[PDB]
RNA sequence: AAGC
RNA sequence: AUAUAUAUAUAUAUAUAUAUAUAUAUAUAUA
RNA sequence: UAUAUAUAUAUAUAUAUAUAUAUAUAUAUAU
């Protein structure tokens, strides 16, 4: 919710529960290096093509 | 096209009664229910892994 | 952050950004592009009167 | 065999429905669901889990059935 | 489902024992005023009546609210988010002002421990762009929804 | 025959760029986390003229954790006991050594090999590497908690 | 001299995409029509409702159109 | 509990048909445990929505719908009509309205030139009264969220999705809306422990989804796209379950004929067949390859006994057995399970890639598909195009020996061979092709031509075959085409026939009339030639001929041959399970050309169906179609238009071909209309 | 390419008078039975594919002429068989491709011959449609350019 | 039946 | 003041269709 | 003899649509 609030520049409010949870698994966080590698690969695809 | 961009620069109007913090709160709200970004993150991870 | 040649979080623009301080906009002529249009019009006016 | 979160939500809907009937109105004035609070982490007791914390997708008796059926030996040839 | 009958039944008991009578026409007749025709249709006296809708004669919400006090430790009474102004609202809208009035005047009756904060923030939300306050958190802004507190 | 094709017309880079398929990361396995299977090779010498049949355990129809045979061996068989929801479709399975297993080592570059019973030794390393990669890939699962009984 | 059968992709409904490795002269015809379609579809006037209305009205004339065959063709699926 | 299956589901119909066990889920005791939701109208709304939005975002929004929560739209009229509606019967005005407007609406005066009501109306909008509104500028996600909480959602447009649509004020007020899809009139359901719906939703952490991974196997286009998108976006948050799992969770505490209605016969169940090519050339074995067969109907598998065991597919002769031909003939090709490329079968016993013994392993997919090829608008003669070396004789022989229900479908007399046009000329086409060689420099004999065109590996040089085509094409287009035209013209006279050809361009250039089908085979056709001994000009000549025809063919994707045999057989075999016991006199019918002067009648179509179906057929306008009959060996010709297929039924499996003959004298050309001369009973 | 009618006034007289005048020389080229020479074998199978592909980008998810969008099966890539949304123009292209592949069904009623009426299956391109002349001109120009650029230079040595 |  | 045409409001009558309930007849299944 | 499903005929209740008639108000034309 912090990320979503930040990315919307405060125009959207979202909420999260505040209580003992049951250990959900949400694998979405990766290092910047992987993002840069994927970005470079993606650039090389569109290389010189409109 | 230069003509089109000039037309855009010359003929812009706002809704008759605009309040930005309400307009954006109303417009942006649906678009942060999209979970495509996280999927892209997982795809990016697999790319470097491969 | 997938930025490569720019710092993370940073997004460049070819126009100077100046955050609005009101939520009820009204017409105003203190802008870069307004000045550009005014200068162009004045140049044409000088050209005609030569 | 329904999810605890689902039951907490499903039970909320039924309570709201009977509220409307009790006050002879289509839309209930007071509701137990669709409130402001993000009560997502709520759990309700359900028949999906047993007392050992295991999944009740197979009943206790049947699990005991397979368990002790593998130890039996028959009269020799 | 276990709780619902208990609260509802007590609420009916209170209604059929209290000497108090709820007569919405007290609001209606005491207005008895209306703006003229040539000017714009929006008028404050007419606008508030539409928000109140005196014709409707259901008050279970009031009756239940009293019963909620006896079971604070198991049931928390709150104001439904639909009662808050649309998209946070603004002080520039005559309609949104009445939403603030109705909501602010009714909050003290709920058992919500965070009621005062909600009563405060909902005005701040409407006030964005005219009046600014300092915020400690760099994530949360003044535009945070009030019902989230 | 098997000589293949690689050239592909790829005008649909736009579809890739606008939307990419998500990988299947999380999968659940409810079976045994094993890939090695013990198999009988030669049936046991029962009954026999030395020991009476009343001695042997099999004669009482008792289940055994291990095969009751004259000879038994270990064979790799990925997910031979698993119970998964999504299949990764990369199983590595051999047969008992009394049964031929040549076809596993001629799967990669033996496009020139004529006989069905033969394989080229010079691609043994490549075939082995491919086999190991598939072995790893087929086992990417998360163990699942089912339930117990006293 | 026909186009070799080994120079086509899988079907997309009814159509079949032509590969770019083809030794036939059809490749230039395909390229020309490709660029023509791309330039056509990018014109904003294509999406203007009036343009589409004009195109629809173009073939609405007081001349024959074999309406009878249309009639039994529609009756073949029980539409009156 | 919610389970989504990759098929269209309806509340009343899908229950009568065994939809769950059309997939494989047993669900023995009903006990009113399984419930179905109607999703057809949702599919129609999706199709309508596709006219203003992208498919992807519509699907993404629709996924978040909770199907266990009840809500519905409420279509409203345009504003101007809404006010005038409130003027009539001023008893429906909501209390939220401005009191000035309400007082003015009850004025009972015409309000034509009030000049104060005008301003009030002008400064009025629907959103002032109804909180949740959709005004054709709303993202589908917003609509889905609005239906997720709340029972009534107000809208001013009909282009909405997710639930039913009710009407506000009577139809007279709605003038812009014309669609009659599901708009319920002004006139106004619980959930079982399990619920089955076509769509899969993520509104709950445990809304289950059927197997649904066989995306290619989904028949319907829209459902296929929906499932593909859903798994391509939310692959990691889905609860995939198998039919066995569904059977367990339905029959956990309990385990320890579709009633009576109209039955369609063009819905068949098919399965994927998994097997391997075990080689037992010695006492040991091999696991050479693992292959899959795709579209094998269950009816065939149950008809001819198929267990899972070590089957051998060759006889003492050395060629393949008949049942294996039929089985491979009814499918949609093979596929290797290691490399996912297509697979083709070597018929001959030539060392490279021989198949002698196979072993079945299991059956994975199961779903019901329609059999109607959908290019069957009118009952017309059928022309099938197969390449040379396609077991034509074997297929013809096998088909002829099928006498399922006393009708002997597809007799040898009702099929015409491809080569039949060849011997119409005293010098057949083949010897002209042989003599072509004289027109080529450097070639002095047909043998010289063969060694010139091939490169010692039975491959055309891809250039010399060029001049072979150069010389051959004029021969075909100048000699074969006209004689073929006359041959087909006469052939249509005797009645409906099955026609075989080698390249579709033959039929196109001959102006052939009837349904045109291009079919391929899961075999190597070229190898089928040179093993076939007793050839006239040598086998290599036949190879060259086959190459010439393949080059002669057009550019069009040939479907699998099974798509024809399935339609030819499966409906009849299914119907035998229902009609196999009843009295044939009642459950039989006949359609034919009537000619008044006992009475002249020549059969056209043979119909077999239950009594109710035949009785329903009895009252149809068979007199609408006319033909000219001439004369036992009679023959006729149709004028006007041919018979539409739906006139027969989606029931009442019939005969695809017929031969014209008069049952027991001057030659006459009187007239004809067809009559339902079926039977009295 | 011109668009003039058969009235003598509206044509390009200057073109002809310039072409005939020496030292310029003119070549007169005509296509015999032009409508009968354009079938699915070579032309239609290519033009239909090209038009269908060269429109998806600038037109995704939009109706046209009353024709809506739809979903079709995809098999271009080997192995993978999927579904694919198409625009209104692509729907029209799919249907028109069906029609072109099948052929044409001509109905005849010979008024000068009693008993001469039937249906003739043909592959000849229609003459009464609105796309006849423009399509014929486009293919004429394209084939001429292809000859002048690629085939012709590669087939003569003088 | 009788086009663009 | 009278006649004709157009628009709005109210009342009454008639016809048709769809849904639910009751009665009788025919066909099939179960006891 | 009882129960269930389908079809047909009659009656009651609800909704929609069309037509006719009467009265009142406004506008135009004629005496």
């Amino acid at each position: 919710e912090w990320a979503l609030t930040e990315c919307a520049q405060g125009y959207v409010t979202v909420t999260s529960p505040y209580a003992p949870s049951v250990n959900r698994l949400m694998p979405y966080r990766i290092s910047n290096a992987e993002r840069q590698i994927s970005q470079i690969i993606r650039i090389m695809n569109i290389g010189n093509n409109a | 096209d230069a003509r089109a961009i000039t037309v855009a620069l010359l003929s812009g109007k706002y809704p008759p009664d605009l309040v930005t913090n309400v307009w954006y709160a109303d417009a942006i709200y649906p678009m942060y229910a999209d979970t495509e970004v996280f999927s892209n993150l997982q795809r990016d991870m697999i790319t470097c892994e491969a | 952050s997938a930025n490569l040649f720019t710092p993370p979080e940073v997004l460049l623009l070819p126009i100077d950004h100046q955050p609005a301080n009101v939520t009820t906009p009204t017409l105003d002529f203190t802008n870069e592009l307004t000045n550009w249009r005014a200068r162009v019009c004045e140049l044409m006016k000088n050209l005609v009167d030569n | 065999l329904v999810n605890e979160h689902s039951e907490a939500k499903d039970e909320a809907d039924e309570a709201t429905k009977k509220q409307a009937k009790d006050t002879d109105k289509s839309k209930a004035q007071v509701t137990y669901s669709d409130t402001g609070i993000n009560n997502a982490n709520e759990l309700s007791r359900s028949g999906n889990v047993d007392n050992e914390g295991g999944s009740n997708q197979k009943p206790m008796s049947t699990r005991i059935a397979e368990a002790t059926s593998a130890i039996v030996s028959k009269h020799p040839a | 489902t276990v709780i619902q009958p208990v609260l509802q039944d007590i609420s009916v008991l209170l209604q059929r024992i209290s000497p108090l009578q709820i007569d919405p026409t007290i609001i209606s007749n005491t207005m008895s005023t209306v703006s003229e025709s040539t000017t714009q249709t929006l008028s404050p006296a007419s606008s508030i009546l539409g928000k109140l809708r005196p014709s409707n004669s259901d008050f279970s919400s009031f009756r239940v609210a009293l019963a909620g006090w006896l079971y604070n430790g198991v049931v928390t009474t709150v104001i439904d988010d639909s009662s808050y102004p649309k998209d946070g609202g603004s002080v520039t809208s005559l309609e949104n002002l009445w939403d603030f009035f109705i909501l602010a005047l009714a909050l003290p009756l709920t058992t919500d421990p965070c009621a005062p904060v909600k009563a405060f923030m909902t005005l701040a939300n409407m006030m964005v762009g005219f009046e600014t306050i300092p915020m400690d958190n760099q994530i949360y802004t003044q535009s945070r929804r009030a019902s989230a507190f | 025959p098997i000589v293949q094709v690689s050239a592909d017309v790829e005008n649909k880079k736009t579809a890739q760029l606008l939307h990419a398929d998500t990988p299947r990361l999380v999968t659940w396995d409810a079976g045994l986390c094993t890939s090695f299977k013990i198999v009988p090779i030669v049936p046991a010498q029962v009954p026999q003229d030395v020991l009476a049949y009343t001695f042997f355990t099999s004669s009482y129809a008792i289940q055994s954790p291990f095969p009751e045979a004259a000879v038994s061996r270990i064979v790799v068989h990925t997910r031979w006991a698993s119970n998964v929801d999504f299949d990764r479709d990369s199983s590595v399975i051999m047969a008992p050594p009394t049964e031929n297993n040549i076809h596993l080592f001629k799967q990669l570059l033996n496009t020139e090999t004529l006989s069905v019973r033969g394989a080229n030794p010079l691609m043994f390393r490549a075939n082995v590497l491919h086999m190991l990669l598939e072995f790893v890939l087929d086992n990417l699962y998360l163990n699942r908690h089912t339930g117990f009984s006293q | 001299v026909p186009i070799p059968q080994k120079d086509w992709t899988g079907p997309i409904g009814e159509i079949r995409i032509l590969k770019d490795t083809t030794s036939s002269i059809a490749r230039y015809l395909y390229r020309t029509w490709y660029l023509a379609a791309a330039r056509m579809a990018a014109q904003p006037r294509t999406w203007d409702p009036l343009f589409q209305a004009i195109m629809r009205s173009q073939y609405v004339t007081a001349r024959g159109g074999s309406g009878a065959a249309l009639r039994e063709s529609l009756y073949a699926i029980n539409v009156s | 509990a919610y389970i989504a299956v990759p098929a269209v589901v309806d509340s009343r119909s899908s229950e009568a048909i065994g939809l769950l066990e059309s997939f494989g889920v047993d669900a023995g005791a009903d006990a009113n445990d399984v419930s179905y939701q109607d999703h057809d109208y949702v599919l129609d709304q999706l199709q309508y929505m596709l006219d203003g939005y992208e498919a992807g975002d519509v699907i993404d929004a629709l996924v978040h719908k909770n199907w266990l929560h009840h809500s519905v739209y409420c279509l409203l009229p345009p504003k101007s009509q809404l006010l005038e509606y409130w003027k009539s019967n001023p008893s429906a005005i909501p209390d939220n309205v401005d009191r000035r407007l309400r007082k003015r609406l009850m004025l009972k005066k015409d309000l034509r030139k009030d000049d104060e009501y005008n301003q009030l109306a002008r400064a009025f909008k629907i959103s002032d009264v109804y909180a949740p509104l959709i005004s054709s500028t709303t993202s589908p996600m917003t609509m889905i969220q609005n239906l997720n909480q709340g029972e009534i959602v107000y809208t001013t447009t009909d282009r909405v999705i997710g639930a039913r649509i009710l009407l506000y004020a009577p139809r007279k007020y709605y003038a812009s809306t014309l669609s009659f899809t599901m708009t319920k009139c002004i006139i106004p359901v619980p959930h079982s422990r399990f619920n089955v719906g076509t769509f899969p939703s993520i509104a709950t952490p445990k809304c289950f989804v059927m197997s649904g991974v066989d995306i290619e196997s989904i028949p319907n286009e829209f459902i296929k796209l929906f499932y593909q998108r859903v798994k391509s976006v939310h692959a990691n948050i889905l609860n995939d379950i198998s039919p066995q799992i569904v059977s367990d969770m339905i029959n956990r505490k309990r385990l320890r004929k579709r009633g009576a209605s109209h039955v369609d016969v063009y819905k068949v169940d098919v399965v994927d067949m998994l097997f391997e090519v075990v080689d037992v050339a010695d006492g040991l074995r091999n696991v050479s390859r693992k292959l899959t067969m795709h579209t094998v109907p269950v009816c065939i598998l149950e008809m001819l006994g198929i267990e899972i065991a070590d089957y051998c597919i060759r006889q003492e002769d050395g060629m393949l057995t008949d049942w294996f031909l039929l089985l491979t003939m009814l499918s949609d090709g093979l596929t290797d399970r290691r490399t996912h490329c297509q697979y083709l079968i070597n018929p001959s016993s030539v060392p490279p890639d021989v198949i002698l013994n196979i072993s079945i392993t299991g059956f994975i997919n199961r779903h019901t598909i329609d059999v109607m090829p959908d290019i069957y608008d009118f009952v017309k003669p059928i022309g099938a195009v197969l390449p040379k070396g396609s077991f034509k004789s074997t297929i013809m022989r096998v088909l002829d020996s099928i006498s399922i229900l006393g009708i002997q479908i597809m007799p040898r007399a009702h099929v015409v061979d491809s080569d039949e046009v060849g011997e119409q000329m005293e010098p057949t086409f083949e010897q002209a092709v042989m003599e072509i060689y004289k027109g080529i420099a450097g070639v002095d004999s047909l043998d010289d031509l063969i060694k010139w065109v091939l490169n010692s590996d039975l491959i055309p040089h891809d250039d010399r075959l060029g001049q072979l085509f150069q010389a051959f094409l004029p021969l075909a287009k100048d000699l074969l085409a006209p004689m073929a035209r006359k041959f087909y013209d006469n052939s249509m006279s005797e009645g409906r026939l099955l026609t075989f050809a080698h390249a579709d361009s033959e039929l196109l250039n001959a102006n052939y009339f009837g349904h045109l089908l291009r079919l391929k085979i899961p075999y190597i056709t070229e190898v089928n030639l040179m093993i076939r001994k007793n050839r006239e000009g040598g086998e290599l000549f036949q190879l060259v001929l086959s190459y010439l025809y393949k080059m002669y063919a057009t550019s069009a994707q040939p479907k699998w041959f099974g798509s024809l045999l399935r339609l030819l057989i499966c409906p009849w075999l299914h119907m035998e399970k229902l009609i196999g016991e009843a009295d044939p006199a009642s459950t039989s019918a006949e359609i034919g050309w009537h000619i008044p002067r006992e009475d002249g009648f020549i059969p056209y179509v043979s119909i077999r169906a239950p009594r109710l179906v035949i009785e329903e057929l009895m009252e149809k306008n068979w007199g609408q179609y006319h033909a000219q009959v001439i004369v036992v060996s009679a023959k006729a010709v149709i004028k006007g238009n041919h018979l539409p297929v739906k006139l027969v039924s989606r029931f009442a499996c019939f005969t695809l071909t017929a031969k014209y003959e008069m049952r027991l004298g001057r030659g006459a050309a009187y007239s004809a209309r067809l009559a339902f001369r079926s039977d009295l009973a | 390419s011109t668009t003039s009618g058969s009235a003598v006034i509206e044509k390009v007289i200057p073109l002809g008078v310039y072409a005939s005048s020496p030292p310029n020389q003119s070549i007169n080229i005509d296509i015999s039975a032009c409508d009968a020479s354009i079938t699915w074998d070579f032309f239609l199978s290519v033009i239909m594919a090209a038009i269908h592909e060269g429109v998806a980008s600038s037109s995704i998810g939009k109706p046209f002429m009353g024709v809506p969008a739809s979903i079709v099966n995809d098999e271009s890539v080997v192995g993978v068989r999927a579904a694919r949304p198409i625009s209104g123009m692509q729907n029209m292209i799919q249907h028109l491709s069906k029609l072109y592949k099948r052929g044409f069904s001509y109905r005849v009623n010979d008024s000068f011959s009693p008993g001469n009426d039937f249906t003739h299956m043909t592959t000849t391109f229609p003459s009464g449609s609105t796309a006849t002349s423009t399509e014929h001109t486009a293919n004429n120009s394209t084939m001429m350019e292809t000859f002048l650029t690629v085939w012709g230079p590669e087939h003569t040595d003088d």
